[PDB]
């Protein structure tokens, strides 16, 4: 039946996709993390926070990024929120989920419906895209 | 499958001004232009240059040797296809290889 | 492309556990040119294949181990920024080179005589 390897694979891949998305976000506007982290600092005292200079200049390494307005920062923070929700879900299901004659056996059935004229470029693109509205 | 190498050595330690910016630079020059302005020409030279040291040339009678075909298509032009394509600069030992 | 995808991913599934043990036998049994191309590095898709297998090979890594995980995504961001900086620097050095190459006397000749590097441009 369904090979769990493929499912677990797709899961790790999607998790990777999400991490990459919220990382791209944290990249364009470091404030997203900084803001958050600062608050976290006063709730869980242990938390290590970045150099003040970074925070102020709104930079992560060398490049100082443009300052964004509050509404957008918050927005993206809630978006990242739902993203992290998805991630937590996938991580969960994954935790709950984790010969030659059969090889030819399946490769034979793969011959099924040979006349399927259609371009298929929509697995990683629809996901990458699914996490990156207008025209 | 054909025939094609020079090993140029530099000083033994004997202001970041192009010191690390530029590696050994090579160019193919036609003898049609020389300081003499007379007597002879008609062949190419594989000139190699470094800031302090003096230029160096190597005559290439054969119309084409080792002129390969898409060896590696990654685009960091450096100076030209020739330099990136077939040169190595051992900067730690100061040895410039060209082939 | 669903067919190609499916065969790549399947032969990749088996190739991940049996390696070439089941595929290297299939190629000789069935006799496929297509199968041979898939096995080979000549066929472009081969590369993506090397990906899938690796990925599956990875799933075999922590089988029997659960993942119990923001900081990370920040660090990834940081990395990207760093890489970006390296790219920038490179571009700069290249620029310098172009300037100097364009600015030296290729007529100061003083000749003497007349007439694999990729694995060499590393360190070991």
């Amino acid at each position: 039946m369904e090979t769990i390897l493929e499912q677990q694979r797709r899961y790790h891949e999607e998790k990777e996709r999400l991490m990459d998305v919220m990382a791209k976000e944290m990249l364009t506007k470091k404030s997203t993390l900084r803001d958050q982290i600062n608050s976290d600092h006063r709730t869980r005292a242990m938390q290590d926070r970045y150099m003040e200079v970074s925070g102020n200049l709104r930079d992560l390494y060398d490049d100082k990024d443009g300052l964004r307005k509050e509404e957008l920062n918050a927005i993206s923070g809630p978006n990242e929120f739902a993203e992290f929700y998805n991630r937590l879900k996938q991580i969960k299901e994954f935790h709950r989920k984790h010969f030659e004659e059969l090889l030819k056996a399946r490769e034979n059935p793969s011959e099924e419906a040979q006349n399927l004229v259609e371009f298929t470029d929509e697995e990683g693109y629809g996901r990458y895209l699914d996490l990156h509205y207008i025209n | 499958v054909k025939i094609g190498k020079v090993t140029k050595q530099r000083d033994s330690e004997m202001y970041p001004e192009i010191a690390e910016g530029i590696m050994p630079r090579h160019r193919f020059m036609s003898a049609y232009e020389q300081r003499i302005e007379p007597p002879d020409r008609r062949w190419q030279y594989l000139l190699m240059a470094a800031e302090p040291y003096e230029t160096i040339a190597f005559k290439v009678p054969s119309r084409e040797i080792d002129k390969a075909e898409g060896k590696f298509t990654h685009w960091n032009r450096e100076t030209k296809q020739f330099f990136l394509q077939f040169h190595f600069k051992m900067e730690k030992p100061p040895a410039p290889p060209s082939l | 492309s669903a067919f190609d995808l499916d065969v790549v991913k399947l032969t990749a599934q088996f190739v991940a556990r049996n390696g070439r043990q089941f595929l290297t036998q299939l190629m000789q049994k069935e006799q496929r040119n297509y199968q041979f191309d898939f096995l080979r590095p000549q066929h472009s898709l081969f590369n993506y294949f090397t990906k899938l297998v690796e990925q599956y090979t990875k799933i075999l890594i922590p089988p029997k181990g659960l993942f119990s995980k923001l900081d990370q995504v920040c660090y990834r961001v940081e990395w990207a920024k760093f890489q970006e900086r390296e790219r920038k620097k490179e571009e700069e050095e290249k620029e310098k080179e172009r300037v100097a190459y364009a600015q030296i006397d290729w007529h100061d000749f003083v000749v003497v005589e007349t007439v694999n590097f990729p694995p060499p441009t590393t360190p070991e």
